[PDB]
């Protein structure tokens, strides 16, 4: 039993019709106190999968070393390392599903919540969750934390199910990405404007894009806005 | 008298550990196997014996790899080998969890070197049938 200290706010994911596209924000909050600005909490796993941490940061770089450390461990006695034998995104997560569970059946969680974001060998889009619990679901869409209340239901207005993802290209999917990571700004008190966003496809591989920011924010009508009922000046 | 030779740890009227100079025997008898150190890194190459047509070719890899920067080569007993290397990958995750850095080559040398060494010093144990030829490119 533990409790989080430097926490990492929501992961948002969604799928579209080549592939997946992730991203989360760059801070590490302490508390109330947004602490720190330079962390990366998507963690890219070869060419084919990216993994997408929210919670607890001393927790998120044990799984950025379990990750590494299974890079390796599936390099040795493996000459189709990068063949046949690299490892799917469908390997990743039900390896991190194992230990999240086992953890939680310890009553000693890694207090997080994970998306797993990727394309198969055969080309299939592949999005999964995985929280402290042991918990998980796929679905069209996926996010975390604050995400799941207000990003959700407005990628889910993109792809509001499986018929709809071979009908969303990525400059669509994308703009529905950078449109949640501004609502995420502006209604989440433990968010930043810097933010990193990942696209793998299953044509033009893994694109990582960091430094990105909030744009085109409307702030104003608040200049109209005086007092809390009836004052006019 | 006689019956040195019979136990491992036993030392003989010369000073000599027997059942290690057998095991030298037994990569005496094994495949040849050759490393060459160049300007900026090391190059490691292994005779691969086929005994017959039926051996699928670039199947039977003997060349091992530990971490992501050290590479193994050894002569004799192959599993004899694989065992070394085997503890070899548990030494350099364990030294790459306490000191972030990837294993120095010296310093991974001295691992295998003091394993080996423990085989050379019970009855219960059998020494490594076995010369690995290793290295690769850390700090320096």
């Amino acid at each position: 039993t533990q409790q989080p200290i430097v926490t990492g706010t929501s992961v948002i994911s969604m799928k579209y019709d080549n592939g997946v596209i992730i991203a989360a924000d760059n801070l590490g909050s302490y508390g109330s106190l947004l602490r720190f600005n330079g962390v990366e909490r998507l963690i890219p796993v070869g060419d084919n999968t990216v993994v997408g941490i929210s919670g607890d940061i001393s927790d998120m770089q044990h799984i950025e070393r379990l990750l590494k450390d299974l890079v390796t461990e599936n390099a040795y006695d493996n000459p189709l390392a990068d063949a046949e034998e690299a490892l799917e995104p469908s390997y990743i997560f039900e390896y991190l599903a194992t230990v999240m569970y086992q953890r939680r059946s310890k009553m000693n969680p890694l207090w997080n919540a994970i998306i797993v974001a990727g394309v198969q060998s055969n080309g299939d889009q592949f999005l999964r969750y995985v929280n402290l619990l042991g918990v998980t679901y796929s679905s069209p869409t996926l996010a975390t934390g604050f995400g799941a209340h207000m990003a959700n239901p407005l990628l889910r207005k993109v792809v509001d199910r499986e018929s709809d993802i071979p009908k969303t290209t990525v400059q669509v999917a994308e703009e529905a990405i950078v449109n949640a990571m501004r609502v995420l700004y502006y209604r989440d008190a433990r968010s930043s404007r810097n933010f990193s966003l990942a696209i793998i496809d299953k044509n033009t591989g893994l694109t990582f894009k960091k430094n990105l920011q909030v744009e085109n924010m409307k702030w104003d009508f608040a200049k109209d806005i005086k007092g809390y009922g009836t004052q006019k000046i | 008298g006689t019956g040195y030779d019979l136990s491992n740890s036993v030392f003989s009227p010369d000073g000599r550990n027997f059942q290690v100079e057998y095991a030298v025997k037994a990569v005496e008898n094994g495949t040849t196997s050759i490393g060459i150190k160049c300007n900026d890194g090391v190059v490691f190459a292994v005779e691969k014996l086929i005994t017959s047509k039926l051996l699928v070719p670039q199947k039977n890899v003997k060349i091992q790899v530990v971490d992501r920067h050290i590479g193994c080569v050894y002569s004799g007993l192959i599993p004899d080998g694989r065992h070394l290397v085997n503890r070899g990958r548990e030494e350099a995750a364990s030294f790459k969890k306490l000191y972030k850095t990837p294993i120095p080559i010296p310093a991974f040398a001295d691992r295998l070197g003091q394993y080996v060494q423990a085989h050379t010093l019970y009855n219960s144990v059998r020494p490594f049938g076995v010369s690995t030829i290793f290295g690769g490119v850390d700090k320096n």
